RNA sequence: GUAGGGGAGCGUUCAGUCCGCGGAGAAGCCAUACCGGAAGGAGUGGUGGAGCCGACUGAAGUGCGGAUGCCGGCAUGAGU
RNA sequence: CGAGCUGGAGAUACGCUUUGACUCGGGGAUGUCCGAAUGGGGAAACCCACCUCGUAAGAGGUAUCCGCAAGGAUGGGAACUCAGGGAACUGAAACAUCUCAGUACCUGAAGGAGAAGAAAGAGAAUUCGAUUCCGUUAGUAGCGGCGAGCGAACCCGGAUCAGCCCAAUCAAGCCGAAGUGGCUGGAAAGCUACACCUCAGAAGGUGAGAGUCCUGUAGGCGAACGAGAGGUCGUUGUUCGUGAAACGAUGACUGAAUCCGCGCGGACCACCGCGCAAGGCUAAAUACUCCCAGUGACCGAUAGCGCAUAGUACCGUGAGGGAAAGGUGAAAAGAACCCCGGGAGGGGAGUGAAAGAGAACCUGAAACCGUGGACUUACAAGCAGUCAUGGCACCUUAUGCGUGUUAUGGCGUGCCUAUUGAAGCAUGAGCCGGCGACUUAGACCUGACGUGCGAGCUUAAGUUGAAAAACGGAGGCGGAGC
């Protein structure tokens, strides 16, 4: 028996078509192109997680020492210090502590020098 | 060992397939049956040949994009049906011992559940069907279940033009399908039912 | 009237292993079947040929197809079967419906007993095993 | 386009009989038949009416407005009735005009 | 993880059977932030105006972006 | 046959209909011109004659071939049948044999069927006993650049079954059981409550879904009157391609017998054996399918025939090729009248359940054009996204998570094919929709899985039943190898 493709294809298409939103021109109105855009889309999506992890620790390390150096230390040093004090062990939120609580951050700062030399 | 219902009541007779009815085999069956009923009808000019069209087109090269034969091929609207359907039969001969084990194992099915016999139906009287329905009532056949009536007796069957209920069936020319098809079996005629070989 | 698709003509499953799905060439987005060139839409690179050892190999022997005898083993008679009668018939039902060809008797089974066979042919120790325990091998005149 | 054959270009009645419009609107309404179009299954019975506007262009002094005419129906009316209610037909015979056959229901006239 | 082999499944029509559904409204269309491991599924609303889901099994002209593919519609060049 | 009819046409007028129209059956009568076409000519349907019968109008004959004579023939048929003539591509991975094939095509003849047929047979049993068809034997025997590859027959099962004669019931058609109320609706055949028929619950129609409203169906009836010889040379056919190669066949040369006769049984001889050639006609089972009916795990409008009808339009000097095209509503009730416009078109009104059905009328996707709104954009280098954050807007699966939009930052070399290697200045492609590709078959081989039997296991053709499947062992596979 004959067996069209009817409705079966329109849908497959609308699926992708609707994934494309602020996709510029053709890329968001033409199947083929819109779809194709989403292969490269794969590439970015997947690799961007394994990656924003890379990006974020960077934002953290940047701040952690623009405070570290705000007293006379610097990330490099500072970090090994809290390290020198197994006691200390944040690293995660450390930046924030250094961004919001200066009162605190100082503490940890001097705490390291006091476990350093 | 089913107790008769009309004009007697032996029963017991008849060894039934072990262990207890097996769809698999009833499946192996039914299927085969339908395959046989399946007729061969393939309206399709599969053939790039069977369709109407010339044979030489434009120019192999130098016309600017193309490369075509006739305008009658899988790839041309109105062309021909590639791998399309042609008439055939899909009829095979299922080993005999299974067609045996077949209904046998199907009767069991019906016995283990809602089986039913009957030796003659003087309870009828003419065609009427009206009274045939009558009997049914006091016969347990409310009218809520698909009934299959196997039995010769020309005049008896003549009473069954009522839907959903029963479905008539001659000279014990039964069939695994029908039986398994309708609910209760009215095996009736102890004809094919008791005595073989 | 609650809800119940019912069991029966519909509750009649397959068998498992009974029958596996076909094969449409497209397993994952990535099908483009057959080698990857040198072969397709045709049929002739066969599987035989006449140079690939076939030829080169010596022979002329000589075919005959003389007579093919119906080996009726010894244990077929002895061991069991109470002289249900060989003759040139019963043996059939006994089981040796070969027709068309002769009927040879050979010495495979061994238990010893008296039984008279009427094979259309028999071997040396074939006979020299029957009578040697009772029975008579009987060849056509 | 098939057309009024499903039945059998057979009007279970005459263009003069009286009938009850069973089914549809005008149920039970009655009237004398006037047009019996067997082929198309059309029946014109004084029952149902309509007010149509005659498309009479340069029709010698137009003044065309909206007429009241009867609009034909199908087997949506059951031919003849005597018990005052719709009725099949079955018991015939003949008259002093054995040269003919009648029809009738539970009763026996028409 | 490419050619290739093996496994489990999604979906489309047709057919048999079961449960049904529908003019206070089917299929199809359209929108959506839900669901499932995927193929995909559902809910709700709008449109629509008559046929139609789900389940088991059977048969398939059964799944598409590519073929200077085929037919049709509409774009660019350009108001040149 | 009984109220209607007045073709499709959808319109008006005229009319015709129980001294039963119409329509359906079944015979007659008319039937211009061309066409085998045939009075003669002819670039088809036109142009010209003659003789006879005759009121003139008008009638008729006027062709060739067989036959005293009746009477027969010329032409046309989709496919099927036989016959005369008979390719190549292609295979054999080249090619001359051979294969493809005696297929395709041409031509002649014929019928509904043909062909074949009543033995100088086949076979190895001193068997069968016209022909043909299906099964099998068997892919066995054998043929073969013994390569590619080609491929019997007997036996046995089954369809069907005859030998005789010369010369010396289906169509027309008619009858045909059984329901109401209330409810929902624009309309009910749906729901609901009681009821009926059922040798007629097959089916279609009726304002949505029909046993009981219509047409039907099961079953019954049913017509004037209508059907049912040897050889030699050259070659060839059968498995037979020269081979040890028979027999059949025939163009060319030749040329026998006749019972103590003749042919053959694969060179050849004897012996053994089967049969009698040079005359003929012959049902039946077999084939096909223009036409008809029924059915379909067939299509349902890019499908299905090319055609929802058209071999038309259109293209070709011609042979020839050859389209696309469906859908108002239940019913026209198809929009009176008024507004703007020459019109087209539109807005009201009115019909309708609906115009959120209006006649460039079922649904009405996508590309593609446009109007309005929201958030944005005039130091910017961009495969066009993606991750992150902030701003703005909105919040029916959604205010607590989000949806949309956007700014800045990071990161980021389209897809496919073909490749050692592709963003690639390497291929393909304007965009969307629909069409579009590993299938079907063979009692074929080989293996995995599963089922039934199991040392045994199976049927094929056909047969009879079929809203079902049993019967049918001819035959095949295990069973001893070398
Ligand atoms: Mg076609
Ligand atoms: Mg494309
Ligand atoms: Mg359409
Ligand atoms: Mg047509
Ligand atoms: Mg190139």
């Amino acid at each position: 028996p004959r067996a069209k493709t009817g409705i079966v294809r329109r849908r497959r298409h609308k699926k992708v078509l609707k994934r494309a939103k602020g996709f510029w021109g053709s890329r968001s109105k033409q199947y083929r192109n819109a779809f194709q855009t989403l292969l490269n889309a794969a590439t970015y999506e997947y690799r961007d997680r394994r990656n924003k992890k890379r990006d974020f620790r960077r934002l953290w390390i940047q701040r952690i020492n623009a405070g570290a150096r705000l007293h006379g230390m610097n990330y490099s040093t500072f970090i090994n210090g809290l390290k020198r004090a197994n006691i200390d062990l944040n690293r995660k939120v450390l930046a924030d502590i250094a961004a919001r609580e200066p009162e605190a951050f100082k503490a940890l700062v001097d705490a390291s020098r006091n476990a350093r030399q | 060992a089913q107790i008769n219902v009309i004009g007697q009541n032996g029963g017991r007779t008849i060894e039934l397939p072990l262990p207890e009815v097996n769809s698999g085999v009833l499946h192996e069956v039914v299927t085969w049956q339908l395959a046989s009923r399946r007729r061969g009808t393939a309206s399709t000019r599969t053939r790039a040949q069977v369709s109407k069209t010339g044979r030489k087109m434009y120019g192999q090269k130098g016309t600017g994009n193309a490369r075509h034969g006739d305008r009658s091929v899988p790839t041309f609207v109105g062309g021909g049906v590639a791998f399309g359907p042609k008439p055939r039969s899909y009829d095979y001969t299922l080993p005999r011992q299974v067609r045996q084990l077949g209904l046998a194992m199907a009767i069991a099915s019906r016995q283990e559940g809602g089986k039913l016999v009957a030796v003659d139906g003087f309870d009828i009287a003419d065609a009427k069907t009206k009274n045939f329905i009558s009997w049914a009532k006091q016969n347990g056949l409310d009218g809520t279940e698909k009934v299959l009536l196997v039995t010769d007796d020309e005049n008896t069957r003549r009473a069954a033009r009522n839907v959903s209920w029963v479905s008539v069936l001659p000279v014990a020319g039964v069939n695994v399908y029908d039986i398994l098809r309708h609910d209760r079996l009215v095996i009736d005629a102890a004809a094919l039912e008791i005595v073989e070989e | 009237h609650d809800l119940k698709p019912t069991p029966g003509s519909r509750k009649d499953r397959k068998r498992v292993g009974r029958g596996p799905g076909g094969t449409d060439k497209t397993a994952g987005r990535g099908h483009k079947g057959q080698k990857s060139r040198s072969g397709a839409g045709k049929g002739a690179f066969f599987e035989g040929g006449r140079s690939r050892l076939i030829a080169r190999l010596p022979k002329r022997g000589f075919n005959n197809v003389g007579t093919t005898y119906e080996v009726v083993k010894l244990s077929q008679l002895q061991d069991l079967e109470d002289t249900t009668f060989d003759r040139d018939t019963l043996e059939a039902y006994r089981l040796v419906r070969r027709k068309n060809r002769p009927v040879k008797l050979l010495a495979s089974g061994e238990i010893s007993r008296a039984v008279t066979v009427h094979v259309d042919a028999a071997s040396a120790a074939a006979i020299k095993a029957v009578e040697a325990a009772g029975g008579r091998v009987v060849l056509p005149e | 386009p098939s057309a009024g054959s499903h039945h059998n270009d057979k009007l279970h009645f005459k263009k003069g009989d009286t009938v009850i419009v069973l089914s549809g609107k005008h149920k039970g309404q009655t009237g004398k038949v006037l047009l019996a179009l067997p082929r198309d299954q059309k029946v014109v019975v004084e029952g149902v009416n309509v007010i149509t506007k005659n498309v009479k262009p340069s029709m010698t002094n137009p003044q065309g407005g909206q007429e009241q005419r009867e609009l034909a129906l199908h087997a949506s009316k059951v031919a003849l009735v005597d018990p005052e209610t719709g009725k099949a037909t079955r018991v015939r015979k003949q008259i002093v005009d054995g040269k003919k056959v009648r029809v009738a229901v539970a009763s026996g006239k028409t």
